[PDB]
């Protein structure tokens, strides 16, 4: 029956050429004698180019390939929360099986232009650099991009950590469920990655998809979507999910391998012509749904590994466009001391203040315009052996504010805790303090406010801004705490 | 030409460019051309000359950067074009 | 971009030069002083 | 005639027609799908088999699945009732405001006007926006490269233009969102509604929206510029209007092209683009010019790859431009709106033989005074703005009056700015700056020229503020 | 089952089976040869014909020649009896010391340990190399990557890591030669024979040797990495015991495959590498790791074409490491060895909550002053050493000293430097840099810190330097 089943003609490099299956659909699953799954990317007259999920050592010529009918689906719902799984919903943490109470197609059409509504609700990262200069709104697709070992991931981990705040809370409209999709990483790192999220009791509400370096090409290719789905369940049920696709760069690499092994037509960097169509359909799937559809959202954070910072390279280009903004990381800023290593001048969210409560909006801007003015005189810095008071003053604020931006990894803070520290900076209190001490200050300063001034923080949030009273409450808290600091 | 090298000289000359422009201003506020040159071989002036010197030096670097960058892109385009033709010759050889 | 100059030639040998020259005499300058101490 | 899908490899589909074979560019309708799946013909492989590019997903397709030859290429609804509506690639309304009840329909693939149908007169399309009309005039039936990322007044200048051209030229407008992001596409829709250009109630809408979302395949994203093009053509060949076509990101059209090209297995040309680059750009761009009946001017937003002007994409695009409107954050900061750069924006038509000697010398004077003032900046700051000769003190002053007079309050900003928008006729702008240059208005404060309309409102604003 | 050769193009040979078709990854014995010739089944071309890469030369094969399917993948001898023996790619002994009478053979091809099998323990592994243990500390049972352009110090460095950590290792150690120089194999062998890490007269040998060097056709170099890995696998599982795995240039695993890709019918990818580059490297690396059954402390040497780290091969290898030590021609050129880049070598355990706060601060303190010094490299490149405020020119003077104090003589590099290799304890390293950053030794000449052991010798040398003047 060359109608429902087929025979393998050839099998090489995860690409099994199948005869028969005259009835399979484009992008349909299928099973091989050995029980492995296989997607059907290429439908040809004389054959079906089937992409293999898993080592091919199991497939031989002749092997039977029956349709599954059951399109590529993945388990979805809360039962995945806390569980680590592979590109296909299979549990891989041995904690036992998951309560697959509902499944969802990985290859699904993204919501239209009308089921949506602007991006307003903040997506608190907890990172002083991001939330104050590169604000993220729910439903937003922000890209983390920079070279290797530059901290790309560390922006996603904290941002997840940060979610506990609101997660253990009663305010269910601020709750955010996380999805960390690992593509092409090594099992090793994921395992460390998970322990962290767990030793921080964040895994309890986080989902982990892992198509490691050993999983077959198409598995790594799917995980991003299968993952995007898991997040859509929440997106369609009034809940909000933040999904992190760790390097789409690696996914692309897998797609290409399959593409070139099936012999499609190779283009720039040997990537297939629809590689863009690969990420565009995945990145759009994120959205800030309208109150009519529940109000749920799927916020995305894909990661792009650049080479020597070349962003004008094929895939980086691609994604850059496809997404809504960029948080640029860099080695120079790193070993310099600027950690996290974000380039305030190069990073940008198009959503800006939209997802930035007034409490943050005020302090931000001034800082912005200032980090900016500092970004001009910068050069004059070390060679200014006679700089006028003006620039000398532009530089001063300059160094002060950056030290502020230095935040600890695994240590995100509430929007209020944040504004409280930006405050002491923008108002010029740190302008006298020695550069290398600023840090030790924020440290002793923040713990303090949080310790003896909770309600004051609450008032910042509540009043939506820096009230005339709170602006008064802080001015004295800082002056006094400051003065005692340099005694 | 090599993308790696050009990128090296551009960065390096963009840096120089920044430092020279900074010196032109300091001077303005206050190497000084052929000032010390003349008197030895044989302030107002000193600063004058230093202003001038860094100025020209600043332009001379920018005109140099402006030329490296064109060479950058020409060569950037070429590398992509090369990588691609290689990619296809192999495919058309199968 | 931190130290692009040095990561080249023309002006690098210079920076390299002045550099070593300086610390060359300085150290000798510090060298006999060690004796004093 | 009915065909049977015999080959599906991603967005590429080969269909076999036993008898009647569908010409190239002919839309085929896939049978057996929830939504409508259109396949645009692209090649005649031989053996009664034709190859095509799908305009939407191809998941679900099966070899043998029936396919219908629509007889002609992709036809879409054309005519007044498209305005205010958001159209899909193939003509479907995607604004969910139901059907697009039109009596007319047209093919997205139409040869450009013939040589005889050509206008030989060089006329200037008055926008009513000072900087534009004075320093970089929009060639009626010409293409203008809109330079500037986001957050510089792009969405406001786009609609205002829609407004002005409507108020002072009766022509409508179409917006072809090529490779648009569903998010900004939505934002733009409502931002336009609350601006007046679109009305969900009374037929007063001045613009027709056409979108080509990024999640849409390269085939889809490549044709949109044409769909939206066909729409605009109706208003030019049928209602003799001087339409305005907006292509946001002409680049993503190009790229859309290469991806189709590659998918079809064609050998890329330099820098990975399609061999057909210039022709893909030719066939479309050339459908935008002045015809005996009317004319279509188009503002296409441009993305320079790697900031390289010589990269094929733009360089292939600059062959078709007559002007460039450059937006600048540097300008936006100073509070000057529109943030159009008075020195980087330019025009081919800015020639005496075309805009008149008078208009020319004015635009030139303003360009040179700004150039003079932009230099002085050094001395002014360092050497101190105290040793400026008479000729040096006037330049800086006048230049500033000019520079600010280049600012203009948009009617579409009224909603928020709380200030009556202004539409300055070419006559008023020329004389306005013509005088400022003479010195006739040197006895006035700067803020007098900031955010106004005709030169009159400059003096009137001066006395009030004393 | 018997097959016949039907096509021979280089390392790629096509064998047609009429009986049963061998599964992919199956080893095939070519009959009629005075030297065992193994053919690995790579693909199923169709029509009862399989395509295979030869684990040796094809010089002499004949169309129609018989091929016996061994039934399974390449299985090699594993276990304690390999220790001291130099193995082939297909398990053959190449020390001329006869056969390797083993009681168990494993397939060099196997699945990678599951995720539930991963270990999250991280214990800094002290190496005596100041720079390493200072900036990017290695970790016990972790994956160590040593990057470097041609001849900057990959081989000498990995050698020091064996003279330091292997010799004083209470357990077995595997070393695999992957497409390098056979001369280096000689050197390492006879040098291990001297140190007694290898015993030819008894059973105290604690390192196993696997080689498939340059003179070898790609196919072999394309699998030896997996061979050596298998030998170390047995030592990790069937014992749990601690295992050290040294692979000299895993890059030859990806070039090997890059040298036979086309002939396997594969459109080339970016930079000519195989399309399967990243996943082949994946099903290969994931296997070289520590599980909950035992631990592997791997140290791989990674080549970097033309010195470009962005090259696909190396750029894809990073994420597979838990600690990276990058070598820099620029640095080596300033006569600083090991030529480790302080600004490009990182480590996963470089966290204050794993090495403490004192250790961490100093490390970043080093890196920072070194980054500041790069910023002044430019400024002084046009101005000269007489413009920097007494504050900056002060850091420049410390940068030089900290820069030079990172260099260190290797016991293994005596023949090169001519000095006596030193070995520095961790604590003496931190102190060493803690004090220099403090300003304490601003009265000592830079040269005093160049090529020494603990911070003391510095002062001592500095003294020997004062008296000589
Ligand atoms: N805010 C921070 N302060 C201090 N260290 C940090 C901070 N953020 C990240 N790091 C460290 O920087 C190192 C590398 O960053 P990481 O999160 O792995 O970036 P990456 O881009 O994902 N690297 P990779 O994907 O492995 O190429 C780790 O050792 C982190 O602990
Ligand atoms: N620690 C060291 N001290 C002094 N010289 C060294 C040191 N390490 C390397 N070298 C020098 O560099 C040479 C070879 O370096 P080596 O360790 O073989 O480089 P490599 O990275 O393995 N190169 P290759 O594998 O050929 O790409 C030696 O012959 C020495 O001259
Ligand atoms: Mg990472
Ligand atoms: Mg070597």
């Amino acid at each position: 029956d060359l109608e429902e089943t087929g025979r393998v003609l050839s099998i090489g490099d995860g690409i099994a050429r199948v005869h028969g299956l005259r009835n399979v659909q484009a992008e349909e699953m299928v099973e091989f004698s050995s029980g492995l799954k296989g997607m059907s990317l290429n439908l040809e007259p004389d054959n079906v180019g089937v992409v293999v999920f898993g080592n091919d050592k199991l497939i031989k010529e002749g092997d039977i390939v029956k349709r599954t009918g059951a399109i590529v689906d993945v388990p979805v719902g809360e039962e995945l929360l806390g569980r680590v799984v592979d590109a296909l919903g299979n549990a891989i943490d041995g904690k036992g099986p998951i309560g697959s109470k509902a499944r969802r197609r990985v290859g699904l059409k993204a919501p239209g232009i009308i089921p949506r509504i602007s991006v307003r609700e903040p997506m608190q990262t907890g990172i002083k650099a991001v939330d104050s200069l590169v604000p993220i709104g729910r439903g937003q697709r922000e890209l983390i991009i920079g070279d290797r070992q530059t901290g790309k991931t560390s922006i996603a981990i904290d941002t997840i950590i940060n979610q506990k705040r609101f997660n253990d809370g009663t305010d269910e409209k601020k709750k955010l469920y996380c999805i960390y999709v690992a593509i092409g990483q090594k099992r090793s790192t994921v395992a460390q990655l998970v322990k962290r999220l767990t030793d921080a009791d964040a895994m309890k509400y986080t989902i982990v998809v892992s198509a490691t370096a050993s999983d077959a090409a198409p598995l790594q290719y799917l995980a991003p979507y299968s993952g995007c789905s898991m997040g859509e369940y929440f997106r369609d049920n009034g809940k909000h999910a933040l999904i992190i696709y760790d390097d789409l760069s690696k996914q692309a690499v897998a797609y290409r391998q399959m593409s070139l092994l099936l012999r499609r037509p190779p283009g720039r960097e040997a990537y297939p012509g629809d590689v863009f169509y690969l990420h565009s359909r995945l990145l759009e799937r994120a959205a800030k749904m309208n109150d009519a559809f529940g109000g749920g959202s799927l916020t995305a954070l894909p990661v792009i590994e650049t080479q020597a910072g070349d962003v004008s390279a094929y895939i980086p280009t691609n994604v850059i466009s496809i997404t809504d903004g960029q948080i640029f990381l860099e080695t120079e800023l790193f070993y310099k001391g600027i950690r996290p290593a974000i380039n305030v001048g190069l990073s940008v969210s198009r959503v800006g203040s939209a997802a930035q409560t007034r409490a943050m909006k005020q302090v931000a801007g001034t800082m912005k315009l200032e980090l900016a003015q500092y970004r001009e005189v910068a050069a004059f810095a070390q060679f200014g052996s006679d700089l006028d008071a003006a620039t000398q003053q532009l530089l001063s604020r300059g160094v002060r504010l950056t030290e502020l931006l230095k935040q600890g990894q695994y240590s995100p803070m509430a929007i209020e805790e944040q504004v409280a520290v930006i405050y002491a900076g923008v108002r010029g209190y740190l302008d006298k303090l020695e550069p290398s001490k600023i840090t030790k200050f924020e440290n002793a300063f923040l713990s303090h406010v949080i310790s003896q001034h909770q309600a004051l923080l609450g008032k910042i949030r509540t009043d939506g801004k820096i009230s005339e009273e709170s602006d008064a409450k802080l001015k004295e808290i800082v002056t006094n705490f400051l003065a005692g600091f340099e005694a | 030409a090599t993308l790696k090298d050009i990128t090296r000289r551009l960065k390096s000359i963009k840096n120089i460019q920044k430092i020279t422009k900074s010196m032109k201003m300091v001077a303005a506020a206050k190497l000084c051309g052929a000032i010390h040159s003349s008197v030895a071989k044989q302030t107002t002036s000193e600063q004058s000359a230093r202003m001038t010197a860094m100025d020209n030096a600043s332009k001379n670097a920018s005109e140099m950067i402006d030329k490296l960058t064109l060479t950058f892109n020409r060569t950037r385009q070429a590398v992509i074009t090369k990588e691609l033709i290689e990619i296809i010759s192999g495919a058309a050889a199968l | 971009s931190g130290d692009n100059v040095r990561s080249s030639a023309g002006a690098v040998r210079d920076a390299g030069g002045a550099f070593g020259k300086r610390e060359q005499a300085e150290e000798e300058r510090y060298f006999r002083a060690r004796a004093k101490e | 005639t009915t065909g049977r899908i015999v080959a599906v490899i991603g967005a590429v589909v080969d269909v076999q027609f036993d008898e009647g074979l569908p010409p190239i560019l002919n839309a085929l309708e896939v049978q057996g799908r929830e939504t409508r799946l259109v396949l645009e013909v692209a090649q005649h492989l031989g053996e009664s088999t034709v190859r095509t590019i799908a305009m939407d997903g191809t998941e679900g397709l099966v070899r043998g699945q029936k396919v219908l030859d629509s007889g002609a290429p992709i036809r879409i609804p054309v005519g007044p009732e498209t305005l205010g509506r958001i159209m899909n690639v193939i003509g479907e309304p995607i604004d969910e405001r139901g059907p697009i009840k039109t009596k007319q329909f047209a093919a997205i693939h139409a040869e450009a006007p013939e040589f005889v149908e050509m206008s030989v007169e060089q006329e200037i399309l008055v926008t009513g926006i000072k900087v534009v009309d004075l320093l970089a005039p929009y060639a009626k039936g010409g293409k203008i490269g809109l330079f500037g990322g986001a957050g510089v007044g792009k969405t406001v200048l786009i609609m205002e233009l829609i407004n002005n051209v409507a108020k002072a030229h009766g022509g409508y407008s179409v917006f072809a969102g090529v490779g648009e992001r569903t998010r900004e596409g939505n934002d733009l829709y409502h931002e336009m509604i609350e601006s007046g250009v679109i009305n969900l109630k009374d037929a007063t809408s001045k613009v027709a929206l056409v979108y080509g979302q990024m999640n849409e395949p390269p085939g889809a994203r490549a044709r949109v510029a044409l769909t939206g093009l066909t729409v605009a053509e109706y208003f030019r060949d049928q209602e003799g209007q001087d339409v305005l076509l907006f292509i946001d990101n002409i680049f993503r059209f190009t790229q859309a092209g290469s991806e189709v090209s590659a998918l079809l297995g064609r050998i890329p040309s330099a820098v990975g683009y399609q061999p057909t680059l210039a022709t893909d750009m030719g066939t479309m761009q050339e459908r935008i010019t002045t015809t005996k009946k009317g004319s279509i001017t188009s503002v296409q937003a441009i993305y320079v790859p790697a900031d390289d002007l010589t990269d094929p994409a733009p360089a292939t695009t600059f062959a078709h431009l007559d002007a460039t409107t450059v937006l600048s954050r540097a300008i936006a900061e100073l509070g000057i709106y529109p943030a159009v750069d008075p020195l980087d924006s330019t025009s081919r038509i800015m020639d005496p033989n075309i805009v008149g000697s008078e208009h020319y010398d004015v635009a030139r004077g303003v360009q040179k005074i700004l150039q003079d003032y932009k230099s002085l900046q050094d001395i002014i700051a360092i050497l101190g703005m105290d040793e400026l000769s008479e000729e040096d003190k006037l330049t800086v002053s006048r230049a500033r009056k000019i520079q600010r007079f280049l600012s203009q309050p948009f009617q579409v900003a009224e909603v928020f700015t709380g200030h009556l928008g202004k539409l300055v006729p070419l006559k008023e702008t020329i004389k306005g700056f013509q005088q400022i240059l003479a010195g006739e208005y040197d006895h006035l404060p700067e803020q007098a020229f900031y955010m106004v309309g005709p030169i009159e409102e400059a003096v009137a604003k001066a006395d009030k503020l004393a």
